[PDB]
C-alpha cells in the first residue's frame, strides 16, 4: 500500500498528474499543489495528504453528477484504490476525513464551495444551533442509500 | 578486503532526517547544517557493516548512523535546545 | 534526646498556577534583551517588575 510508506520525496510533476486523472481544471490543481508547498514538513505520510486533498474537491467539483447517477461516487473510490495499490476501503474513508478537518478554515475552501458563510456565522458568534460535527451530512445519507439499491 | 557497498537502501529516509535537523537549527539558532553533515552519515553507516564483515549496509546499519550524528548535535547545544531537540527526533532513535 | 537536639520548629496547586510561577520567577530575575537566545548571582536582591504580555 501506498499510504503505509513514511516520507516519501515528492516531485512537483507528481501531484499534477494525479490531479488530471479525475478530471480537474487548473484553477483547482494549483490549491492543491501549494498546499504541499507549505506543508512539507510536519507529517507522517505525503500520499495521505494528497489522496485527502484529491477526493476533498472531486465530490465539490462534481456534485452535478454524483446527484444524478450514484454509481460515480462508488466509481471515483475504486479508482484511487488502484493508485494506491491498496485493497481496504475502510482507509479511502478514514484519510478524507482527517484531511478535512484541517482544510475547513481556510480561504481557498471556502470559494470553492460558493462557486460550485451560513455555517461559519454560527461559531464565531456563539450559537447554540449550529452545525455540529457529529451526525452524517444530508446530502452523503442519500447516496449510500443508492449504492446498496444497485 | 572487504568493502561494503550502499546498494539497496532507503534513500527516502536520508533526505527526512536531513530536512527535520536543517529546519530545527534555524527557528533555534543552533549550529548551521551544511551538506558536509550528510555525507559523514555515509560514512558512519559504512563502517558499521565492516565490523560485521558485511558487503552490503542494511537498514540496521543507517538507523545507528543517524543516532551518533543526533546525539552528537543535540549534546553541542545549549540547556533549552538540548530539551527540545531530543522530543522532536525521538522518532528516528527510537527505532522498531 | 529529641528534645534537645532540635527546636521541633514551633507546632495543592494548579498546574497552569505552577508553571505561571515559573516564568514570572525568569522575568523577575534575568533581563528580557537575552530572550531571543534561550527559548526562540541575581537571586540575592531585589526582584524587577516586568509586563503581562
Amino acid at each position: 500500500s501506498l499510504l503505509v510508506k513514511k516520507y516519501c520525496k515528492m516531485t512537483t510533476e507528481e501531484i499534477i498528474r494525479l490531479c488530471n486523472d479525475f478530471e480537474l481544471p487548473r484553477e483547482v490543481a494549483y490549491k492543491i499543489v501549494d498546499e504541499y508547498n507549505i506543508n512539507a514538513s510536519r507529517l507522517v505520510c505525503p500520499w495521505q495528504l494528497v489522496c485527502g486533498l484529491v477526493l476533498n474537491c472531486t465530490f465539490i467539483v462534481f456534485n452535478e453528477r454524483r446527484r444524478k447517477d450514484p454509481r460515480i461516487d462508488h466509481f471515483i473510490v475504486s479508482k484511487m484504490c488502484s493508485l494506491m495499490l491498496t485493497s481496504k476501503v475502510d482507509d479511502v474513508i478514514e484519510c478524507v476525513k482527517l484531511v478535512k478537518e484541517l482544510i475547513i478554515g481556510e480561504k481557498w475552501f471556502r470559494d470553492l464551495q460558493i462557486r460550485y458563510y451560513d455555517e461559519i456565522i454560527f461559531r464565531k458568534l456563539g450559537s447554540m444551533l449550529q452545525t455540529t460535527n457529529i451526525l452524517v451530512t444530508d446530502d452523503q445519507y442519500n447516496i449510500w442509500k443508492k449504492r446498496i439499491e444497485m | 578486503k572487504i568493502y561494503p557497498k550502499l546498494h539497496q537502501m532507503d534513500m527516502d529516509k536520508v533526505s527526512r532526517v536531513y530536512a527535520d535537523l536543517r529546519r530545527e537549527s534555524i527557528s533555534t539558532g543552533s549550529f548551521p547544517i551544511t551538506v558536509r553533515h550528510l555525507e559523514s552519515i555515509l560514512r558512519i553507516a559504512e563502517s558499521f557493516a565492516k565490523m560485521r564483515l558485511s558487503e552490503f549496509v542494511s537498514s540496521y546499519d543507517l538507523d545507528r548512523a543517524i543516532k551518533v550524528v543526533v546525539d552528537s548535535f543535540v549534546d553541542a547545544q545549549k540547556v533549552s535546545v538540548r530539551r527540545q531537540l531530543r522530543r522532536s527526533f525521538a522518532i528516528y532513535t527510537l527505532g522498531h | 534526646i529529641k528534645l534537645f537536639l532540635s527546636t521541633d520548629d514551633n507546632l495543592d496547586l494548579s498546574i497552569i498556577s505552577k508553571y505561571l510561577l515559573i516564568a514570572s520567577y525568569i522575568c523577575s530575575y534575568l533581563e528580557p534583551r537575552y530572550d531571543a537566545s534561550i527559548f526562540s548571582n541575581p537571586r540575592y536582591l531585589q526582584p524587577s517588575l516586568f509586563a503581562i504580555e
